[PDB]
């Protein structure tokens, strides 16, 4: 059901 | 500065078990799913899943679901990757990535072999005299006889890059690997420096500097 | 599971001209009522892949304005408008609108660049080496393009056949050019049974062939 796509920072640069 | 360092990579054999670690710093890990994906030599990526920052969900390649299992442990901002009844398709380098590929590891070769792991002899490469000018001079390493991939090669400890290449490993009849790493330098400055290839074989313990002489 | 087709090979795009590559997708990556989860990635080589493209059009972190994305659907296009040498690589598109997510095959990008021709050398078996049986020779043709090249060994003229291999570097990040190794390799009783060793190469940027020899104890 849930994937990391739709998660809030799925494309946010971790740095 | 985002940091992934993976380790646990090597060889291992059909039917064994392998587990390797992605450490994470330079962000909030406990925060990001993380992801793992594939890529055999000479081949394309390959997804093998993900798991997000609680651990409650975590999806699965098809071709992986079953003997593959992905964890993670937040205290030790570190990503795993627990495989089993692992085949020779399996073979690849590995890799971890944050969210959907925002920031990667630098990837970790598994080889899935039968085979011993063999250290490489190290031969120094150098053309005979010349008598004619030429605009460059050339010499190098050849690293044969050695598995699993990889070796690595350097040139005065990192110093020496430009003229540099370092040759893709050929897989020889024997089943062993082989490759040369040459320097071409500017003819006239060829002797106003040293040229020593390191050479690091991990599987085997090797580590050697071997100094090459025109 | 959803497919992603791009071609293996982009038409050689000259420095400072445009590049285009295409992937389509075996179903809409539109999700549900929302986003297309459809990227571009980069990858050159011994490195790891970099995300390039999100979501169709978005340009990730440090990538600069000459990348760009279009397409919806199920047909996506990456344009690459003033090509540099650094832009050499392979571009992965990519679908996470579904799991598993899923990857092309990867398209590279070849620069065209002038013609160049190989310098070549060769290089004898150690004195290391021949203690042990065996005789390594290599030959090295270095920083030519175009990627087609043409190596033969003669062994007192004698063409050599299924015993030599050959390596060739990816193209260059700086100068756009490859680079081979060939291999011979020979029993050291072979070796020694033999004066001239040669490498004769052919490579358009030569008129003529170029041959590198030694002789077995001259050096």
């Amino acid at each position: 059901h849930k994937i990391g796509s739709l998660a809030e920072n799925a494309f946010s640069d971790p740095a | 500065e985002v940091q992934l360092v993976e380790s646990g990579g090597g060889l291992v054999q059909p039917g064994g078990s392998l587990r390797l670690s992605c450490a994470a710093s330079g962000f909030t890990f406990s925060r990001y799913w993380m992801t793992w994906v594939r890529q055999a030599p000479g081949k394309g990526l390959v997804w093998v899943g993900e798991i997000n920052p609680d651990s409650s969900t975590i999806n699965y390649a098809p071709s992986v679901k079953g003997r593959f299992t992905i964890s993670r442990d937040n205290a030790k901002n570190t990503l795993y990757l627990q495989m089993n009844s692992l085949r020779a398709e399996d073979t690849a380098v590995y890799y971890c990535a944050s969210g959907v590929f925002t920031s990667w590891g630098q990837g970790t070769l598994v080889t899935v072999s039968s085979a011993s792991t063999k250290g490489p002899s190290v031969f120094p490469l150098a053309p005979c005299s010349r008598s004619t000018s030429e605009s460059t001079a050339a010499l190098g390493c050849l690293v044969k006889d050695y598995f699993p991939e990889p070796v690595t090669v350097s040139w005065n400890s990192g110093a020496l890059t430009s003229g540099v290449h370092t040759f893709p490993a050929v897989l020889q009849s024997s089943g062993l690997y082989s490759l040369s790493s040459v320097v071409t330098v500017p003819s006239s400055s060829l002797g106003t420096k040293t040229y020593t290839c390191n050479v690091d074989h991990k599987p085997s313990n090797t580590k050697v500097d071997k100094r090459v002489e025109s | 599971d959803i497919v992603m087709t791009q071609t293996p090979l982009s038409s050689p795009v000259t420095l400072g001209q445009p590049a285009s590559i295409s992937c389509r997708s075996s179903q809409s990556l539109v999700h549900r009522q929302g986003n297309t989860y459809f990227h571009w990635l980069q990858q050159r080589p011994g490195q790891p892949p970099r995300l390039l493209i999100y979501k169709v059009s978005n340009r990730f972190s440090g990538v600069p304005d000459r990348f760009s994305g279009s397409g919806a659907g199920t047909d996506f296009t990456l344009k690459i408008s003033r090509v540099e040498a650094e832009d050499v690589g392979v571009y992965y598109c990519s679908q996470s609108t579904h799991v598993p997510y899923t990857f092309g095959q990867g398209t590279k990008l070849e620069i065209k660049r002038t013609v160049a021709a190989p310098s070549v050398f060769i290089f004898p078996p150690s004195d290391e080496q021949l203690k042990s049986g065996t005789a390594s020779v290599v030959c090295l043709l270095n920083n030519f393009y175009p990627r087609e090249a043409k190596v033969q060994w003669k062994v007192d003229n004698a063409l050599q056949s299924c015993n030599s291999q050959e390596s060739v570097t990816e193209q260059d990040s700086k100068d756009s050019t490859y680079s081979l190794s060939s291999t011979l390799t020979l029993s050291k009783a072979d070796y020694e049974k033999h004066k001239v060793y040669a490498c004769e190469v052919t490579h358009q940027g030569l008129s003529s062939p170029v041959t590198k020899s030694f002789n077995r104890g001259e050096c």
